[PDB]
Parts: C-alpha cells; structure tokens; sequence
C-alpha cells in the first residue's frame, strides 16, 4: 504493498 | 554460492565502473554497511513529504547494495551517490523528484566529473514534468535508468518510466520469466527497454552492519542496469546514449521470455530482453534496434511517427494494426533526419510505425520513391529497406509494392556493408524469416494476402496475416 | 496556450501544491519575477501562497503551495508554458 506495489510486490 | 542474478547476466565468456559516478535517488542509505561502506557518498540532499530507523533506509541500502556492493554488488567497484527523495515509508513527490535531478545537474556544473548514471528505482504516474526534466537531464550527457514500475500494467502510464531518452527496465525471475506475484509483477510495453534480475535478489539488508536480505521489484532489476551501464560506460567513456542502448540490447539474452505472460496486445511491443554483462571479446560491427511508435489514435488522418537518436540512421520503416486497417507507412525528412511515419486507414483503430534505427555512420541514406502504376523502385548504392503506403481503403536492390500504392526504397551509400535479402512463404497467421548468425536485420516487410503489418524482432522478420511471403533484408560489414 | 495538467490516479494527487513550468529559454530573472507576481495577484485576490523552490538547469519554473482556484490566473502569466498538480511517487 500500500498503496503503490511497493516492497517486494507488497 | 554466486547468487543467481549476478551468474544471470554474466556473458557465456568472461574474464569496475570506477570512472563512472552512479547517483541513487531512494530513501536513506545506511552507509555505514560493509557491503557499500566507503563506497557511497550519501549528499544529503532530502526532499521528501511527511509519513502519515531500520525500515526507514531498508529500500535504498539493499539496492546501493545490487549497484555497487563488495559481496553481492553488480559494480563491485563503483562510486556512488545517493540523494534521499523517499521518506520512511517510501513515498515521494515529482516536484522533490525534480529538485533531486536539478541538484544532479547542479554538481556536474559545479564539479565536472566523468559519465554519470542516475538511477530512478521509483514510479508515479504519468507526469508530463517528470518526463520533461529526465528527457532534458538526458539531453545534457546523463544516464537515466528507470524502473518499469511494479503494477503488472503498460508502462507508459507511469513516470518516469515512460520518460524519453530514458533506461526503463522490467523484471524477470530465475526462470527468466517476467515477475507475477497476484495481480502486482513487472510491468511491460513498448516503453520498457530490457529486463534484469528482479526477484530474489540478495543484497544489504539496513538490520546489521554485516546482514543481507532478498528483495524483488523493478527497482532490483533497475539497479542490475545501472551496474551494467557503468561497467561499459567505464570501458567505453565516450558512449552516447544511443551506442549505449545498442549494446544493451545486443548483449541481452534473446527470445528467452515466454510472451504469453503478457496481455495478448502487449506480446508484440514488450522487448524479449534479459540484461547481461558483455563477453571478453568486445571490430566494427552493425548495431540496429527496433523503435515503436505510441499507437496513432482512431482520428483518419492520424499518423503514427518513429524516430531515431541523432547518431543512428533509419535503415528500415514499417508499421503494424492490430485489426489490419491501415494505408502503410513512408519515410519523410525532418530536420534533415529520416522518420517513421505510418498512416491510419478511414475507419481504423489506429496503426504503429516501426522504426529500424542503426549504428551506420559514415552512410549517406537517401529515399527512391515511386506513385501508384505492380509499382517498383530501386537504388542507384545498397537497399536497406522497402516502405509502402497508399491513399485507397482497400486493394537487383529493388522494391515492389501493390500497383495502387506508392513505394519507397531506403537507399545507403555505405562501403564496408555488404546485404543479402532472404524470403520465406507459407500458404498461416505468422510467417517468419531470420537472417543468418553474424547479420543484422536491417529491413522487414511483406510481398504484395491480407497483411497486419510486418515488423522486426530482433533478427528476424516477422509478418503478421489475417501465399503470404516474409522478406528479410540482412547486412554486415 | 498553456495547460494544465495533474496524475490520472486519484489516490496519487497532491493538490494545494503546483510545478509552474516555464519556456524553454526563460531566465531565472524570469521565473523569480513571474513567481512574485503569481503571489502578488494572489494576495489582491485574498490568497496567501509560499514559493517553495525556484527551478533553474532543467526546467526553468517553479513550485508553488497555493489553492487550485488560481489556476486560471496563474496560467495566464507571461513565459508559462505548462502546470501540473504535484503527484507521489513510490519505492518500487
């Protein structure tokens, strides 16, 4: 990850 | 114990980036780490909004890590400096982005160094901004390597990588096959330029001094480019960025993604690249890449446009509709520079121009035109490419084209280049020719029975159908 | 002819704050003369607005923490190209 596919993929 | 990313791209035979500086624009680093410790310089350059001490520089350290780090590092050497344009939770502004390349730009004029790569491991979306600060801070000699953005999406929606003149790089696994974790995973199109290792991928973990943990993202496999970059930026300091791109995609692995993890009209304009480290061995020799254009729009007189970097020659040009609804494409001057130019038939969805941009220089390249008569054209030097384009809605060194349409002949007073034209016909959805090991494909299209376009991949020509002939046009010194 | 521009994802939108990008050749004498008067139109017109950064090597422009109803105004002061609504980016 919230909110943008952040870290690893969420 | 290599881990797997750095074994991906190293080349099939082998054997830096020292005078080469690689800026990081992230969250805060924990330079004190013995993987990058002495190597990276933190500016202290902040610009960053408010949230809403080990997680705060876990993003930003694991990759200043894959850049440049001793033990898991892609440029083992490798100076770097980091500016901080994320908080502690990973989120940033385009205008403290901005700040961040304007302060880039300010230190090169203060304190001229050597090549600089910029990498940008960040996304938003599309910012007109954005796109216009990384095109003119490309335009002023610098590098920019970009992550594709983790949205499973086109990445042309999304800054900066969408952004001109810029290294937009995507992920793929050990499989080599483009990262999916649920709906998130890579993202794609014809705006991402290659892809690197981005999954699993060990390097500095901000928890210990001496830790390490595994990350994927596109920001990862952003970060193994970059390294890449400032590797051959170091052995070849005067590249341009076209001579640079060029060597990228030559010495990427090849055809080694399984398409079919992208959405079927994403196939054809996603690059089947996986980044790799170049081989002992390197001549000259003959660099061309394929450039699509952004898809014309449905208006009637739309026209697609492809153009080249101001140091390569347009050798080739042709154009491709999903629906086949489309009048060709031709070959125009602008600013004394040939362009890509595709044109969209009266009721159609739009159409692509497709670009063969090459590494020629000392080529003087001129365009044969012929008007509607079966119409044909030919040089009076060496023939690189045939275009074709018509007014109607519906139906050596030499081109021929459907006796209602105008033809055009890529010709390139070029010594030192040798061509050969190699054709393939079926009786079929795709048909497909390739030039042999050692040629480049420098001219696709297909003999005048309902073409959706023609296109080069690679080395190979391929053709796209509703006798149906593929002719490939192969040149080497 | 300027436009105006912000992020199509809304949940990405950072309104109150706007990059005012100018032409191409503009001079940064320039761009601090337009920012002053963007504040001062501004201020006749009952809105206090914060010059946050001033653009100069890149883009010339500037960055400005003001309500969205000056737009209008500020689009049409002199060497104004283009302005876009600031926006996040994020760790990928």
């Amino acid at each position: 990850x919230t909110a943008a596919a952040l870290f690893s993929f969420a | 114990s290599i881990p797997w990313n750095l074994e991906r791209i190293t080349p099939p035979r082998y054997r830096g980036g020292s005078l080469v500086e690689v800026y990081l624009l992230d969250t805060s680093i924990q330079s004190d780490h013995r993987e990058i410790e002495g190597r990276v310089m933190v500016t202290d350059f902040e610009n960053v909004p408010e949230e809403d001490a080990s997680k705060c520089d876990s993003h930003g350290t694991h990759l200043a890590g894959v850049v440049s780090g001793r033990d898991a590092g892609v440029a083992k050497g490798a100076s770097m400096r980091s500016l901080r344009v994320l908080n502690c939770q990973g989120k940033g502004t385009v205008s403290g982005t901005l700040i961040g390349l304007e302060f880039i730009r300010k230190s090169q004029l203060v304190q001229p160094v050597g090549p600089l790569v910029v990498l940008l491991p960040l996304a938003g979306g599309y910012s007109r901004v954005l796109n216009a600060a990384c095109q003119r801070l490309a335009r002023a000699g610098v590098v920019l390597v970009t992550a594709a953005g983790n949205f499973r999406d086109d990445a042309c929606l999304y800054s900066p990588a969408s952004a001109p003149e810029v290294i937009t790089v995507g992920a793929t696994n050990a499989q080599d096959q483009p990262v999916t974790l649920g709906t998130l995973g890579t993202n794609f199109g014809r705006c991402v330029d290659l892809f690197a290792p981005g999954e699993d991928i060990i390097g500095a973990s901000s928890d210990c001094s001496t830790c390490f943990v595994s990350q994927s993202g596109t920001s990862q496999a952003a970060a193994h480019v970059a390294g890449i970059a400032a590797m051959m930026l170091s052995a070849e300091p005067e590249l341009t960025l076209a001579e640079l791109r060029q060597r990228l995609i030559h010495f990427s692995a090849k055809d080694v993604i399984n398409e079919a993890w992208f959405p079927e009209d994403q196939r054809v304009l996603t690059p089947n690249l996986v980044a790799a480290l170049p081989p002992s061995t390197h001549g000259w020799q003959l660099f061309c890449r394929t450039v699509w254009s952004a898809h014309s729009g449905p208006t009637r007189m739309a026209t697609a446009i492809a153009r080249c970097a101001p140091d390569e020659e347009l050798l080739s040009c042709s154009s491709f509709s999903r629906s086949g609804k489309r009048r060709g494409e031709r070959m125009e001057a602008q600013g004394g520079k040939l362009v890509c130019r595709a044109h969209n038939a009266f009721g159609g969805e739009g159409v692509y121009a497709i670009a063969r941009c090459c590494l020629l220089p000392q080529a003087n390249c001129s365009v044969h035109t012929a008007p509607p008569a079966g119409t044909r054209v030919h040089c009076h030097h060496v023939l690189t490419g045939c275009s074709s384009h018509w007014e109607v809605e519906d139906l050596p060194n030499q081109c021929v084209g459907h006796r209602e349409a105008s033809i055009h002949a890529s010709c390139c007073h070029a010594p030192g280049l040798e061509c050969k034209v190699k054709e393939h016909g079926i009786p079929q959805e795709q048909v497909t020719v390739a030039c042999e090991e050692g040629w480049t494909l420098t001219g696709c299209s297909a003999l005048p029975s309902h073409v959706l376009g023609a296109y080069a991949v690679d080395n190979t020509c391929v053709v796209r159908s509703r006798a149906v002939t593929a002719v490939a046009i192969c040149c080497r010194s | 002819t300027a436009t105006f521009h912000r992020c199509a994802k809304d949940p990405w939108r950072l309104p109150g704050t706007y990059v005012v990008v100018l032409k191409e050749e503009t001079h940064l004498s320039q761009s601090e003369r337009t920012a002053r008067r963007l504040q001062a139109q501004a201020a006749r017109r009952g809105y206090l607005t914060k010059i946050l950064h001033v653009f100069h090597g890149l883009l010339p422009g500037f960055l400005v923490k003001m309500s969205g109803d000056l737009l209008e105004l500020a689009l049409k002061l002199p060497h104004v190209d283009y302005i876009e609504e600031d926006s996040s980016v994020f760790a990928q």
